[PDB]
């Protein structure tokens, strides 16, 4: 009986830890979706200061 | 005198059950531990 309650409380903490990579795993590639994200919006904002450099086109 | 002799056996033998008993029980803890 105390080695099932050992036992179970080992494979919880097993499936706490592998849930707890899964939420560090998605946070990841959230974190990678945005990260490209604020990158498009660094080539967009690129695009934008390059076209307000010119004074005839402003 | 062979009675009280009986009963020493008794009492020795009932020693012996409780060891022989334990080992097995303190071998299911380990085997229990191992797993």
């Amino acid at each position: 009986g105390n080695f099932k309650s050992k036992l179970k409380k080992a494979m919880l903490s097993q499936q706490i830890t592998k849930s707890t990579i899964a939420n560090k795993m998605r946070l990841k590639v959230l974190s990678a979706r945005e990260q490209s994200l604020d990158g498009i919006f660094e080539e967009t904002k690129e695009k934008l200061s390059g076209i307000a450099n010119n004074r005839d086109e402003y | 005198e062979i009675v009280s002799k009986a009963r020493k056996y008794r009492q020795d033998k009932l020693k012996q059950a409780k060891t022989d008993a334990a080992k097995e029980i303190d071998s299911y803890k380990i085997q229990k531990d191992k797993e």
